[PDB]
RNA sequence: UUGUUGAUUUUGUGGGUGGUGGUGCA
C-alpha cells in the first residue's frame, strides 16, 4: 500500500498515507485483542514487524498518529466510563506501550503522553482491582507508567495507592491497617503456599483475557519487583522518603511475619533500611528568598 | 528550634538620604574631581578631546580627567553594597562643586553618554528620573560636613600614611557611628584635599592604587566587614 | 435525618439542645461498617449548629475533629460540605500553634497517598492555614538547619552534629492533634509533592519554594477536579502540534514468553 | 528591570 | 619574575575574559563601539546592545590596576566573541582612555601582537588549555550558581595548583561560554555583578587568602 | 513553460554547497 501510493506518485498521497500512520495502529491494536496463543511466535513476528513500519510512517506523518491516538484515548474514557473494566483489554495496554516507544515520554508536557498517564493513573486507583485478572492488568500498567518515567522519574501517588491495597489484598484484614481501602477480601494468598519454588514473575497477556494459586503469586511477585524498582528509581529521590516507606514498610513487615520463607519483602526491607540509614532527614528549608536590591 | 517571622518576603531596604542621619553607612566622597563644562555646545572639557582650549583656559590640562570619577563612580555603585542600600555617594569637583549621588542612580557606562549627564547636571543643577519621581543627582551646599551623619568617622586615602586592613578597621568602628571616605580621582596630587575636614589619614596598601581600585577594595572590606555578601 | 437535621428539624423544636446526646453519640459512631463510617461527619453539621446557637461545648472537639480526618474523607462525596465547616472551624482566633500544625501535617501525611484532585484541593487549604497561623510558618521552613555563608566553622560543626541526631517527632498515631509534636517536624510531603508527575499540580506544589506574596487562595477554584476534568481538559486541546518522537528504539516491544520496552511484560 | 553590566538606554 | 603562558609550575591567578566584543571594521580600520558606530552595525544586521568592547577595557583597567597584578600572581587571557585569544603580559599598562584603548586593539589585531622597545600584547591560538598551567582548577561566574566566599575557596584549594576564573564581558546570554573546559561554576556574591566588579571581588579574595598586600 | 516560444520550465516528493570570494606566500 505504501509502496503503490509513494509522494512522488501523485498529489495528496502525503496526506493518504499520513491517514495509514492512524490506520496501521488502529490494525496493530486491533491485532493484540484478537486470540493468539495459538502461534504467540509467529504474532510475535508480525507483530514487531508492523510497529516497525509504524515507526518509519510515524517519523513522516507523526502528527497523524498524535490525532489518531488521542482521538484513542478519547475512545477508551468514554468506553470506560460506561463498561469500567469491561472496556478494558489487551490492546488498551498495548496502546499504552506503543505510545511510550514512539512518543517522548520523559517530558513536563506532550501531547499523547500526558493524557496516557492521567488516564493510566485512573485506572490505577478507579479500578476495584477485584480480581487476580484486574491485579494483573493494574500490575502491566504499573510497569507500563514506570517505563514513562525511566529518566523523568516523577511521582505518580497513584503507584502508592495501587501497590499499598494490592499488598494487603493477597494477605487478608490484618486488622492493623484500617486506612488501606480493600475491594475483595476473598483474595487472600493461602498459608500453605512454598513461596520456595522459583516461579516465573511474567504474566502473559493472553492469559489475563482467559481469567490458580501460582498465577497469585506470579502476579505478586511482578507486583513486588515493582515496587522495589520504584523505591530504588523514583522514591529515593524524594524529600519525604521515609514517609512514603512506612505504610509498604509495614505491609512488607507483615508479609514476611506471616511468610517467614518468602524472601523478596525481606530483600526490599533490607534495601528499604539501607536507604534510610544514608538518606539525611532534615527540617525543610524552602523559604530561602533571595534577598532584592 | 526557632519559628519564624512574621514576614519572611525579602524588601528592599529603603534608600539611604542626605537627611537621614542616624542609620549606619559607609560614605564615599570623591574628592578634586575634575568636571567642567565650556561652549564649543557646552562639553565636559577632557583630557584627551579638548586639548587646545584647556591650555586657552590656561589649566593644566593633565589635571583635566573626567573618566576617572566617572570609573569610581561605576565600580563604586555597582558594589553590592549599593544594591544593599548601605552606601551614599559625595562628589567634590575641583572647582568647589558638591554633588549628591543617590544610590539609586545609574550612571552610563560609556563615557561619552556620561559627559552628556555631567553637563546637564552641572547647568541644570539636577536630574531627573525617567520616571520622573526623584531627583538622582543634584548640586548641594558645602561645607559637606552638614550633609554627614551626626555621628561619622572621617579618613582619606594617603599612600604615605600607615597601611591598614580595611576589613579589621570596620569591625573595631562602632555600629551607630558611620564611615566617610575621601579618595582623590586626581591623577596626581598631594592627599591634603580633605585634610581640614578629616581626623586621621590611612593608606591602604604598600603599593599604589587606582582610585577606582582602592574605592572597590575598601568597599570589599565592609561588605566583609558587614556580612553583605 | 442528620442531612436535614440542621435545617428542618432543629429550628422547629422548642429546646434543639435535647439534640446534643443524639448528636454526639452521632458524632461519635465508630464501626466496622465502612458505609456507617460518613454519620459523623454529616452529624458535624447539626452538632455545630446547636453549639453556635447555645454557646454549648463537645468535650474535646478539635481531638475528636482531628480523629476524623482519614483518607476516606477526600474520597467521599460530602468532602465539600466537610472543608466548608473546615474554614469556620479553623477560622477560630484561639487555635494553638501546635493544634493547626498537626491538622497540616496529617493533611499533608494524607495527600501523599492521594488523587491530584484531592492535592489540588489541599495545597490551598494549607498555603490558607498556614498565612492564618504564622507561627505554623516553621513547618515549611526550620532556619536553624540553614547552611548560612558566613556562619562561623564552630557553627558549621555544631549544625553537622545538630544535624546528625534530628529525628522527626511527629506522631501518626496520637490523636490529640496538640500532643503530635507536628509544629517541631516539617513538611517533606509538599516538596515530594513538588516532583508531581502532573506539571499544573507541581506548579500548585512549587508555591511553597515561592514567597508568600498572596493574602489568601480562593477554596471554590480548587474544590471542584477529578480525574475526569484533567482527561477532559486534554480532550480538548485548543492548540495542535507535532509530537516529539523518540530517537531511542526497542526491538520488542514487550518480554517473549534483543530490546524489550516491557521486560516482565510477556507477549 | 535592568541588571549586572546594563547601560541606559539611547533614543 | 613576570608570569608567562610557557612557566607552568608557579601559582597565579589565571583570569579569562571569554566573549570579548572586540571586532575591527574599516570605512581605515576601526574598533566597533555600540555609540560610535549604530548605522554601520545596523547595516551589519548586529544589534548593537552586543556590541560593547569597554567592559573588557574596564574589566582590564581593574584586574591590570589590583595589587595582585602589581605583586606578579596574575596573568589575564582574552577570548574575543569572533574566536581571536589574546594573551596580556601582567607588565603591560593599557590606555585608561576608551580612544586610546581602541586604537591599541586595532593595532593588535591586525598586527597580530604590540611591540614597544618582549610582546606587550599577542595573539595565541586556540584552545585556552594548552595556555594554562599543567596542574590548575577552572571556575566560572554564574549567578545562579551557590554563592561561596572567595577567601575561604582560595584557602581550601591546594597550593601547586593554580585558578582560573571565566568571566563574561558579554552584555547579554547564557552563562555557558566556557562549560567545555571549565569543571564546576560557582556564586561570588549574592546578588547580580558586573564583570569588573566580579573580578574585583575575585582579586580581592586572592590577595586576602595569599597575604599578597 | 517562455518576451510569440517549445520541453528551457511547471506541480509534488527528497536534496548539497559560503564561493565571478578577497588577501599574503612559493
Amino acid at each position: 500500500i505504501i509502496k503503490a501510493y509513494q509522494p512522488k506518485l501523485a498529489e495528496g498521497n502525503k496526506e493518504k498515507l499520513g491517514k495509514f500512520t492512524a490506520v496501521l495502529l488502529r490494525h496493530i491494536i486491533f491485532l493484540s485483542n484478537q486470540n493468539y496463543l495459538k502461534n504467540v511466535q509467529s504474532f510475535k513476528r508480525t507483530q514487531n514487524a508492523l510497529i516497525s513500519i509504524l515507526k518509519s510512517l510515524s517519523e513522516k506523518y507523526n502528527r497523524e498518529l498524535s490525532e489518531e491516538c488521542r482521538d484513542y484515548i478519547n475512545e477508551m474514557q468514554a468506553r470506560y466510563k460506561k463498561n469500567h473494566f469491561d472496556a478494558l483489554s489487551n490492546g488498551d495496554l498495548v496502546f499504552f506501550s506503543i505510545i511510550g516507544i514512539l512518543f517522548s515520554t520523559s517530558d513536563q508536557y506532550h501531547l499523547v503522553i500526558t493524557p496516557a498517564l492521567i488516564l493510566m493513573s485512573q485506572f490505577l486507583e478507579q479500578i476495584k482491582f477485584n480480581s487476580l485478572k484486574r491485579i494483573a492488568f493494574g500490575a502491566v500498567l504499573v510497569r507500563i507508567v514506570s517505563q514513562y518515567q525511566r529518566i523523568s522519574k516523577r511521582y505518580i501517588p497513584e503507584v502508592v495507592y495501587f501497590f499499598q491495597k494490592i499488598l494487603l489484598t493477597f494477605i487478608v484484614k490484618p486488622l492493623d491497617f484500617e486506612n488501606i481501602r480493600l475491594d475483595s477480601y476473598e483474595l487472600g494468598l493461602p498459608l500453605d503456599v512454598d513461596f520456595t519454588k522459583k516461579r516465573s514473575t511474567i504474566i502473559p497477556l493472553h492469559t489475563l483475557s482467559t481469567m490458580p494459586v501460582d498465577q497469585c503469586v506470579s502476579v505478586l511477585l511482578n507486583v513486588m519487583e515493582s515496587l522495589d524498582a520504584t523505591i530504588s528509581t523514583v522514591w529515593k529521590s524524594l524529600p519525604a522518603f521515609n514517609e512514603i516507606i512506612l505504610p509498604i514498610q509495614q505491609l512488607l513487615s507483615a508479609y514476611t511475619s506471616k511468610y517467614s520463607d518468602f524472601e523478596k519483602p525481606r530483600n526490599i526491607l533490607n534495601k528499604v533500611e539501607k536507604l534510610t540509614k544514608f538518606t539525611e532527614h532534615i527540617p525543610l528549608a524552602l523559604q530561602n528568598h533571595k534577598p532584592v536590591s | 528550634q526557632k519559628a519564624l517571622p512574621a514576614s519572611l518576603v525579602p524588601q528592599a531596604p529603603p534608600v539611604l538620604t542626605s537627611k537621614d542621619k542616624i542609620t549606619k553607612r559607609m560614605i564615599v566622597v570623591l574628592a578634586m574631581a575634575s568636571l567642567e563644562t565650556h561652549k564649543i555646545k557646552y562639553v565636559l572639557l577632557n583630557c584627551d578631546d579638548h586639548q587646545g582650549l584647556l591650555k586657552k583656559m590656561g589649566r593644566d590640562i593633565s589635571e583635566a580627567r573626567p573618566d576617572i570619577t566617572h570609573q569610581c563612580l561605576l565600580t563604586l555603585l555597582d558594589s553590592p553594597i549599593n544594591k544593599a542600600g548601605k552606601l551614599q555617594v559625595y562628589i567634590q569637583t575641583s572647582r568647589g562643586i558638591l554633588i549628591e549621588v543617590n544610590p539609586t542612580v545609574r550612571i552610563p557606562r560609556t563615557f561619552k553618554r556620561f559627559s552628556g549627564l555631567m553637563v546637564q547636571l552641572l547647568h541644570k543643577l539636577s536630574i531627573r528620573s525617567v520616571n520622573s519621581e526623584e531627583k538622582l543627582l543634584k548640586v548641594i551646599k558645602n561645607p559637606i560636613t552638614d550633609h554627614l551623619p551626626t555621628k561619622c568617622r572621617k579618613v582619606t586615602l594617603s599612600f604615605d600614611a600607615p597601611v591598614i586592613r580595611v576589613q579589621d578597621y570596620i569591625e573595631k568602628l562602632d555600629d551607630d557611628e558611620s564611615i566617610c571616605v575621601f579618595v582623590g580621582a586626581m591623577a596626581r596630587g598631594k592627599d591634603n584635599f580633605a585634610d581640614e575636614y578629616v581626623d586621621e589619614k590611612v593608606g591602604l596598601s604598600n603599593y599604589p592604587l587606582s582610585a577606582s581600585v582602592a574605592c572597590s577594595k575598601f568597599c570589599h572590606g565592609a561588605e566583609d566587614a558587614w556580612n553583605i555578601l | 435525618i442528620l442531612l436535614i437535621l440542621h435545617k428542618r428539624i432543629i429550628p422547629h423544636f422548642h429546646t434543639p439542645t435535647k439534640l446534643m446526646d443524639f448528636l454526639t453519640d452521632s458524632y461519635n459512631l465508630q464501626s466496622s461498617n465502612k458505609n456507617a463510617g460518613v454519620v459523623p461527619i454529616l452529624a458535624l453539621n447539626g452538632l455545630f449548629e446547636l453549639m453556635k446557637r447555645f454557646n454549648l461545648e463537645y468535650p474535646n472537639f478539635y481531638m475528636k475533629l482531628y480523629q476524623i480526618i482519614n483518607p476516606d474523607l477526600m474520597h467521599v462525596k460530602y468532602r465539600a460540605r466537610f472543608f466548608r465547616l473546615m474554614d469556620v472551624f479553623l477560622s477560630s482566633t484561639h487555635l494553638s500553634a501546635h493544634l493547626v500544625a498537626s491538622f497540616i501535617k496529617k493533611l499533608a501525611r494524607l495527600t501523599l497517598e492521594s488523587p491530584p484532585s484531592a492535592i489540588v484541593t489541599v495545597i490551598p487549604f494549607i498555603y490558607n492555614l498556614i498565612r492564618k497561623h504564622p507561627n505554623c510558618m516553621i513547618m515549611l521552613h526550620n532556619p536553624a538547619f540553614i547552611s548560612n555563608p558566613f556562619q562561623t566553622p564552630d557553627q558549621v560543626a555544631n549544625l553537622k552534629t545538630l544535624k546528625e541526631n534530628y529525628v522527626d517527632p511527629f506522631d501518626v498515631h496520637e490523636s490529640d492533634p496538640e500532643l503530635t509534636h507536628a509544629l517541631d517536624s516539617s513538611l517533606w510531603e509538599l516538596a515530594s509533592l513538588m516532583e508531581h508527575y502532573h506539571p499544573n499540580v507541581a506548579t500548585l506544589a512549587k508555591i511553597f519554594a515561592q514567597p508568600f506574596k498572596k493574602l489568601s487562595y480562593n477554596m471554590e477554584d480548587f474544590l471542584d477536579w477529578n480525574y475526569d476534568s484533567l482527561l477532559n481538559a486534554e480532550s480538548s486541546r485548543k492548540l495542535k502540534t507535532l509530537p516529539t518522537l523518540e530517537f531511542e528504539a526497542f526491538t520488542n516491544v514487550f518480554d517473549n514468553e534483543g530490546n524489550v520496552y516491557l521486560p516482565g511484560v510477556a507477549w | 528591570r535592568f541588571k549586572g553590566d546594563d547601560d541606559i538606554p539611547y533614543k
